[PDB]
């Protein structure tokens, strides 16, 4: 139906009018109407949402009644990527890239709608917690196909990657500035800021916030050739405005570290001077901040700091090592800090220049001595030879292999 | 009722096969007895006998009359019964012949211990 | 004013500027819900500069963005745009009939009309006949002729439960009782509509509002439509009391109601008082379902009703005798329970007219009997005299009537701030297992029954003594003989005690080649 729709416009021009209205009457009372919880099917809106993709290639004349329904779709597909199998969430990765590449190409009028799509897929996805239900750790398969490998998934559809970047940007900043993310006084004299008034008042937001840091962290490490360039000073200051009267929520440390680590595998810091001045004035308050607190939010306050460009912030050396040498006792029990310590102490010393460097020595090294002090399917299966079931075992539990968790003895 | 004449006007089967459910579909308009629901049928009524003449169904034509005579000589029903004793489509009006040209005479020839423990409580 | 001053020029773009500035004043309504009404009044007293709009010949898609957009200005505001003759009523109410009158638009293109009943179903019946006479139209002109007669998957009931669904949501939060009274007659039209359990969920949820001085008004508008004599046949006559004023009664009437049960004992006990004239069967089954009806009914509100207001002197059965006087207390129950007994008694050797309804008739007499000795004095041999204690010599036939004694039973073999702003996307847009014997109408009552003699107060006369006589000879019917076994099966609580006697007629029953087929294995 949707394909033979591409060349019934030279024989009726009136049909391609009567279908997307007769598809889009098909796919309303399917599962928007009636049977949404209970119905099967559901193994078929790729089918719809290529078909409706390729309808409205050739449809000119929009109607303009049906796109909130259109767009009403789109995030229920986008939300029902995980109550699927392999080799068809990539069919589903297709056919949303298909739509997006539809609607983008005829007028800019109509494509402010591309960026409330995706804000509406974000506030579906950034709010979930017999069944079960997932997270959020296999969305972000959907959201790196959407953005990083794009260009083997628009090619045989007939740039897009970067205005689904700037989309997701203006999406996670747009969100975080109305949460209320203050935090209110639960049922002694305490001294240290995480106390009894560690309870915020929103506490479906704050689940919003941290399933949404992690989220932005396991999308953006990469493909920032220049797609982070522009954004790193809206972003930062947005983000240095916020969290200066919000000091006791971890997360925007987090966010900062991503900006700064983009901000530092592109060049940017060859002094944009705006910025320069915002940094230098922030690390000496959290440098000097950040002794009373504790374990969860030390751990990102660390992170933050030791990963400053510090090739280009060497004035004051000292006004960090009470924050290395803590970053090597806080090692030991917990290592993907114990390696960015060691990450940082090999940043600094081969980039700084060794005359402010080398006092600095005797209170960085002592505190390196720490370091230097059955039956399943896969057994059954390799019991009884190798024929295909361990190829069977071998393929199908395989692909989770990226958790890098760093051990002791490397 | 004029959204049925496909059959019988293309092609079809053997003849008269919409004939036999058109009595069903015409019947079930009077289980409830509503005020607008008598005078859809008789649009059917007054749809089929210009048919009767034309698709040539006299087997038809004084059957679908007695249809709608014992319908009405069975209960009272008298709100269906002014309306067609007031206008008349009812049995063999012309001569009971295809070939005529006569008017409907004949249609208005024909239309004018086990009680001791009950006190003790 | 100014802009819409320009309304047949450009009307696009000022139903987009309109909507952009409806859902904005909508959005901060928290803090400034002062000029969001203003707005969507300002536009209601202009509604004379926009005709264009809701007439014929124009497209049908300037139509629906009136529709969307009256639907917003009327999502917003308060209930307003009605009362005491405010505005511009006639020329809001012109479009609201005109949308929806004319056959123009197709059947899920009136689906955005029928949406905003709740805001203009309380009106008074000078137009709101009108109101009533259109959505009868819409009823009698679109609905399907006698029944379903089409599969979904089909484009014709994808489409009706599209619009059937908006109804019950409609029926749902307005408790309207012409609503209920048309979709109770659309229902109740053959055996089953295969909708029927979001039908009851939906009575459930009516049943269940407060402000109680209007369920009274529901149930009054269920039974008057009911106790007419709008020559119905049978089964719609029946099915109202079965399946939609019962489902009001049973989950949630009122938890103090004598008024529905004051005011209806003198209309139904004289026509139980009445008799049978037996001469054609119209006027005679009409009758019995009648009679079955006012049993039913009857039965609830002897069950779910406490016995103190209807057992002791109260303001409830000064209501049959004489007005309101002290007769002796309690006098309903005894008259009642004469004419009760009286019922599934009657002999039929020679009565062969229409029996299975009479046999209905029957075991309803019989509920209701079961439901009245759940609020008698229950200590002494009541329950040995009535429900049981035949006289045979004069042809009392209590079980033999009941049970049907001519089906051949099957018995087969064995088998928060975010959802505000996911909110705004959506405002601008849009026991045990029956078989074949469990389900026999009089075998929970009697089992709880039983249960009750036990948790209440040789062998035990009347119930289980009688039914040993009546199960050890192999000369009784044989559906008597099966249907007294699964009492035994299912309440063995009782009988357990009392097992030292029940240890030969279960194997008489079992061992004997009279069981049916191969033997009734399950049973077995």
């Amino acid at each position: 139906y949707g394909l033979f729709a591409g060349p019934c416009k030279v024989i009726n021009a009136k049909d391609v009018d009567f279908m997307y209205v007769e598809l889009i009457q098909r796919c309303k009372q399917m599962f928007l109407t009636q049977t949404d919880t209970g119905d099967d099917r559901v193994y078929q809106m790729p089918s719809f949402l290529q078909s409706v993709a390729s309808v409205l290639l050739y449809l000119d004349t929009v109607p303009e009644v049906y796109t909130p329904v259109l767009e009403h779709l789109v995030v229920m597909q986008i939300d029902s990527f995980p109550q699927y199998s392999p080799k068809m969430q990539l069919v589903c990765c297709r056919a949303i890239v298909k739509v997006f590449l539809a609607l983008a190409a005829k007028g800019p009028v109509l494509r402010n709608c591309i960026s409330t799509v995706v804000h509406q897929g974000l506030i579906r996805i950034c709010s979930k917690p017999k069944w079960k239900v997932p997270t959020y750790k296999d969305y972000v398969d959907l959201f790196r196909h959407l953005l990083s490998s794009d260009q083997m998934m628009d090619s045989i559809l007939a740039s897009l990657n970067h205005l689904l970047y700037d989309e997701f940007v203006k999406s996670v900043l747009k969100i975080v500035e109305k949460l209320d993310l203050t935090l209110e006084i639960q049922t002694m004299i305490p001294t240290s800021d995480p106390a009894a008034n560690l309870h915020p008042a929103k506490p479906k937001d704050f689940s919003a916030f941290i399933n949404l840091v992690e989220f932005c962290r396991e999308i953006l490490p990469e493909k920032q050739a220049e797609f982070f360039e522009p954004w790193v000073y809206s972003f930062s200051y947005e983000l240095i405005l916020q969290s200066t009267r919000l000091p006791l929520i971890s997360g925007f440390y987090k966010l900062l570290s991503i900006t700064v680590r983009n901000a530092k595998k592109i060049k940017y810091f060859e002094g944009k001077y705006s910025c320069f001045a915002l940094f230098v004035k922030f690390g000496k308050e959290v440098a000097v901040k950040m002794k009373q607190y504790k374990d969860e939010l030390l751990a990102s306050c660390l992170t933050f700091l030791l990963s400053l460009p510090h090739n280009i912030i060497e004035l004051d050396v000292r006004a960090y090592v009470p924050a290395l040498q803590m970053a090597f006792k806080l090692g030991l029990s917990y290592t993907p800090l114990a390696e960015v310590g060691l990450n940082a102490l090999e940043e600094w010393s081969i980039y700084i220049d060794r005359h402010v460097m080398q006092p600095y020595y005797k209170d960085i090294l002592p505190c390196l001595d720490g370091y230097l002090k059955e039956v399943s399917a896969l057994s059954r299966a390799a019991q009884k030879g190798f024929n295909k079931v361990v190829l069977k075992h071998l393929k199908k539990t395989k692909n989770l292999s990226s958790n890098e968790a760093i051990s002791l003895e490397e | 009722a004029e959204n049925f004449r496909v059959l019988v006007k293309q092609k079809k089967a053997s003849f008269e096969e919409a004939s036999n459910q058109l009595i069903n579909h015409i019947e079930q308009f009077l289980d409830t007895n509503e005020t607008p629901y008598f005078m859809k049928s008789i649009d059917c009524i007054r749809a089929f006998r210009e048919e009767a003449i034309k698709f040539s169904e006299e087997q038809r034509f004084n059957n679908f009359l007695k249809a709608l005579q014992e319908k009405v000589e069975i209960k009272q029903l008298n709100h269906f019964w002014e309306i067609v004793v007031q206008d008349g489509i009812t049995l063999i009006t012309k001569e009971e012949a295809s070939g005529s040209s006569v008017t409907a005479e004949e249609a208005k020839k024909f239309l004018a211990d086990v009680d001791d423990l009950l006190d003790m409580i | 004013l100014e802009l819409m001053q320009s309304s047949v020029d450009n009307t696009k773009m000022v139903s987009a500027v309109l909507n952009g500035m409806l859902d904005q004043s909508f959005r901060e309504r928290a803090n400034q819900k002062h000029q969001g009404l203003k707005l969507a009044t300002t536009i209601l007293q202009h509604w004379k500069k926009c005709d264009s709009w809701w007439a014929k010949d124009s497209p049908l898609e300037t139509k629906m963005a009136v529709l969307a957009l009256l639907a917003k200005i009327l999502q917003i505001d308060s209930s307003v745009s009605f009362n005491t003759s405010h505005g511009s009523f006639p020329e809001v109410f012109t479009t609201y009939i005109s949308l929806l009158a004319d056959t123009k638009l197709d059947l899920h293109l009136k689906g955005q009309a029928v949406t905003l009943l709740p805001f203009f179903t309380s009106l008074t019946g000078g137009s709101l006949e009108e109101l009533r006479r259109v959505l009868e139209q819409l009823i009698v002109a679109h609905f399907p002729m006698q029944s379903r007669e089409f599969p979904p998957g089909t484009p014709r009931f994808n489409n009706y439960v599209d619009c059937m669904k908006k109804f019950l949501d409609a029926l749902e939060l307005s408790q309207s009782p012409m609503l209920l009274e048309l979709m109770t007659e659309v229902l109740c039209r053959e055996q089953q509509h295969v909708m029927e359990e979001l039908f009851q969920s939906s009575f459930r949820r009516i049943a269940r509002r407060g402000s109680c001085v209007t369920q009274v008004g529901l149930l009054e508008s269920v039974y008057e439509m009911f106790r007419k004599d709008d020559p119905r046949l049978s089964f719609t006559r029946q099915s109202f009391v079965d399946r939609s004023l019962l489902t009001l009664l049973w989950h949630c009437s009122l938890d103090a109601l004598r008024e529905f049960f004051s005011t209806i004992v003198v209309d139904a006990i004289d026509v139980l008082k009445s008799r049978f004239t037996k001469l054609n069967e119209s006027t005679f089954d009409t009758q019995i379902t009648k009679k079955m009806g006012y049993y039913k009914i009857l039965d609830v509100m002897y069950s779910r009703l406490p016995k103190d207001d209807v057992h002791a002197k109260e303001s409830k059965i000064n209501q049959v005798f004489h007005g309101s006087c002290i007769t002796e207390g309690n006098e309903l129950t005894k008259t009642l329970i004469k004419l009760c007994y009286d019922a599934f008694t009657e002999n039929m050797a020679g009565e062969n007219q229409l029996l299975e309804r009479r046999r209905l008739y029957h075991c309803a007499a019989y509920n209701c009997a079961i439901s009245v000795i759940c609020c008698v004095f229950n200590e002494l041999k009541f329950y040995q005299g009535f429900l049981f204690s035949e006289k045979p010599e004069k042809n009392l036939l209590i079980f033999e009537n009941l049970i049907d004694l001519k089906r051949r039973y099957n018995f087969p073999v064995e088998v928060s701030t975010l959802s505000e702003e996911m909110s705004q996307f959506d405002f601008s847009t849009g026991e045990l297992e029956m078989d074949e014997l469990n389900r026999h109408e009089c075998m929970a009552p009697l089992t709880a029954l039983v249960k009750h003699m036990h948790r209440s107060l040789r062998d035990l006369p009347s119930w289980m003594k009688f039914l040993h006589g009546k199960l050890g000879n192999p000369i009784v019917p044989l559906n008597i003989r099966l249907f007294l076994a699964k009492l035994v099966i299912n309440t063995e609580e009782v009988f357990r005690p009392y097992a030292k006697h029940w240890l030969s007629p279960l194997l008489q029953l079992a061992a004997s080649e009279n069981n049916g087929g191969e033997g009734i294995h399950y049973m077995v």
